[PDB]
DNA sequence: TATAATGGGAGCTGTCACGGAT
DNA sequence: ATCCGTGAGCGCAGC
């Protein structure tokens, strides 16, 4: 019960092994199944999908958490159908069943599978989760026409769902599993290098290695985008006293030494703007975006003191002269720029 | 403690070790009957859900005491060799010889399959057995009369038997009762409670006891139970223990009380306990901010959120999808 | 997309005193 | 009685 592994175990330990006989009468029943699900389908002319959920709604239960009503309206309208038609509905049903059972008793295959692609970045567990998940779809698809023993056709889902797992939930930043594919053929190909090469492989080896269209800027390249994050509650020193954000700055946040000088800027370019007469400055505010954070066009200017956009210009030019002037004699404003 | 229940009752519904009950819906379980707030193992939550059912296996190469359809009890022997431990209907599994005595033997196969109940009156031409292959298809050859031996294990079901003659009303899966109407409008009746698994093949509507017990588990369960307590009624009840001559009860009886106590004067619910939207705290406060390294660096909340969303939409999509409970 | 494949893997060891629940 | 969970000095430096 506190291993939460010897739990699943015996949760599927308690389901027997389904033998080829009952494997192939499951299997094919499902099958059937399903195939019955289409007939009742088109004879009812209702949604495939509708129709196969609320026969297995049935088959689980309101247990589960398409308000309950429905299911039912639909299943007097499922019954409402003649002998014959009903038929039908009830081989679905037992195949929905059969489903579940040949699900249950085929999973000691998906741990005597992920058992072996643990220390990939996630647990036992979580891998197990995507099996479970692929396997369901690989049941809803195996055919037992082909003859081949439901561990063959099964494992090709199994392992695809917890490899693919892997390359889903492995990233702080996700990063596309052919991204992931290249990543991990760079460190095949790489330590191929290392072990033969009695040495260390570079850029430039391994890029060749690779084979066209490889460089050693690739490498490095491909290496930046596989950087992962590390934690900032790292720790620091023998004494698990200190941490890395501690010891890590805030560059973003204003800085009292930085939102002062903005402070004593915007002060003085205002007081540079009272040896300007309220139009020049004005201007200047509109056309500089100081009016109202969004800086006008000299047309808009024109638009706000009815004027040519020519007379517009110039009088801005000539505030502009008259700021550098009233600088001349202060060059207060300068030391802003710094 | 405002539940009566223990810390390790608690960690097996939270956990999912033992379900509790909320409705019994008539469940007796050892001859007892079954309550509210009680704790069934798997096992039983199975028997009083499902059913029981037992297969024995057969020694191929040995035929069957039993026949398709016939009852059998604990002391009484399928075979030879096997024995049943219980008692109910029997059904013959996968049957090796089919020896329809046209008024001839068949051998079956793993894959093949029949499509005929035994004791089944056929002409030249029906179908009486099916393959992958046609080819390997057997056929009626003639008149005759069906007969299925030599099964390869036999499923004791507890179980009993409703034969109809007109269409039934009941489709596998659904769950009955004592005199519920199953099939032949109205003359095929239920004669217990139980599962019905209509068998097209025998023209049987089985109903294996069974009820639609509530019997849940995790916090959903803790959730609604807790939303059904009534404060200013358990205040009273402790009260009146808190008159109780044993020292211990009164004390178990105050703490309990001043739980209760503290969500009456506080006006908290006790639901609020379980949690069903958990918050996400603002990005600045958990931050993956780049370094001067040029590398980035994350809190290890973030990684933590990240693995509750990839295990959440895991189950969000498991469950719309419908897939077994284990 | 198919030989068949069906109970895991690694354990941390030289404190201790107190309040609490079982 | 036993077991579980709780705390067990402050800085500075720590490449």
């Amino acid at each position: 019960t506190s291993d939460p592994v010897r739990q699943y175990l015996h949760e599927i330990g308690q389901v027997p092994l389904l033998t080829l006989e009952e494997e192939v009468e499951l299997a094919r029943k499902v099958e059937e199944g399903m195939e019955a699900i289409k007939k009742l389908s088109e004879i009812t002319g209702l949604d495939p999908d509708l129709i196969r959920e609320v026969v297995r709604a049935k088959i689980l239960g309101s247990a589960r958490v398409l308000d309950p009503k429905t299911v039912e309206e639909i299943d007097q309208k499922l019954k409402s159908l003649p002998k014959e038609h009903k038929r039908y509905l009830h081989i679905a049903r037992e195949g929905e069943a059969a489903r579940q059972h040949l699900i249950e008793a085929n999973l000691r295959l998906v741990v005597s599978i992920a058992k072996k692609y643990t220390g990939r970045g996630l647990s036992f567990l979580d891998l197990i989760q995507e099996g479970n998940q692929g396997l369901i779809r690989a049941v809803e698809k195996f055919e037992y026409k082909r003859r081949f023993k439901f561990s063959t056709y099964a494992t090709w889902w199994i392992r695809q769902a917890i490899n693919r797992a892997i390359a889903d939930q492995a990233r702080t930043i996700r990063i596309p599993v052919h991204m992931v594919e290249t990543i991990n053929k760079l460190s095949r190909t790489a330590r191929q290098l290392q072990q033969e090469l009695g040495r260390e492989p570079t850029y430039e080896e391994i890029a060749e290695a690779m084979g066209p269209g490889w460089d050693a800027k690739r490498v490095e390249e491909t290496l930046k985008i596989a950087q992962e994050p590390v934690s900032l509650e790292t720790p620091i020193g023998d004494e698990k006293d200190s941490f890395y954000g501690d010891f890590i700055p805030d560059e973003h946040l204003p800085s009292p030494v930085d939102a002062a000088t903005q402070s004593l800027l915007s002060e003085e370019l205002e007081k540079a703007l009272s040896k300007l007469s309220e139009r020049e400055a004005m201007v200047l505010k509109l056309r500089k975006g100081l009016i109202d954070g969004r800086e006008h066009t000299l047309e808009e200017v024109g638009a706000f003191f009815g004027v040519t956009r020519e007379r517009i210009r110039q009088i801005e030019n000539k505030a502009l002269r008259k700021l550098k002037y009233h600088e001349s004699r202060t060059r207060k404003l300068r030391d802003f720029l710094d | 403690t405002l539940l009566d229940l223990s810390a390790t009752e608690l960690e097996q519904v939270l956990y999912f070790s033992k379900y509790i009950v909320l409705d019994p819906k008539g469940a007796i379980l050892n001859g007892v009957p079954v309550e509210k707030r009680q704790l069934l193992t798997d096992e039983e939550y199975r028997e009083l859900r499902y059913g029981k059912q037992e297969t024995y296996p057969l020694p191929p190469g040995v035929d069957a005491l039993v026949k398709d359809g016939e009852e059998v009890v604990k002391g009484q022997e399928l075979a030879p060799g096997v024995v049943s431990r219980l008692d109910g209907v029997a059904l013959y599994r996968f049957p090796r010889r089919v020896r329809v005595e046209y008024v001839k033997d068949y051998r079956v196969q793993p894959h093949m399959n029949v499509v005929v109940p035994e004791g089944a009156r056929v002409e030249a031409g029906d179908k009486i057995v099916a393959a992958i292959d046609p080819e390997e298809e057997v056929i009626a050859e003639a008149e005759g009369v069906v007969h299925l031996h030599e099964p390869a294990s036999i499923l004791v079901v507890k179980a009993r038997v409703y034969p109809f003659e007109d269409d039934v009303e009941v489709s596998t899966g659904d769950r009955v009762a004592p005199g519920d109407v199953l099939a032949d409008g109205g003359k095929v009746k239920s004669d217990v409670y139980g599962r019905v698994e209509v068998d097209l093949v025998r023209n049987v509507v089985r109903v294996v006891e069974s009820y639609d017990i509530d019997a849940r588990m995790g916090a959903e369960a803790i959730q609604q139970l807790l939303k059904e307590l009534d404060l200013e009624a358990l205040e009273k009840e402790l009260l009146e223990e808190m008159k109780h001559p044993s020292r211990a009860r009164r004390a178990k009886a105050r703490k309990r009380l001043e739980v209760v106590r503290a969500f009456l004067d506080s006006g908290n619910r006790p639901e609020w306990m379980i949690l069903e939207a958990v918050p996400v705290l603002p990005p600045d406060l958990r931050p993956m901010v780049q370094v001067d390294g040029g590398r980035f660096a994350t809190s290890d909340l973030n990684d933590l959120y990240r693995r509750l969303i990839n295990r959440n939409n895991r189950l969000k999509k498991l469950l719309a999808q419908g897939a077994p409970e284990i």
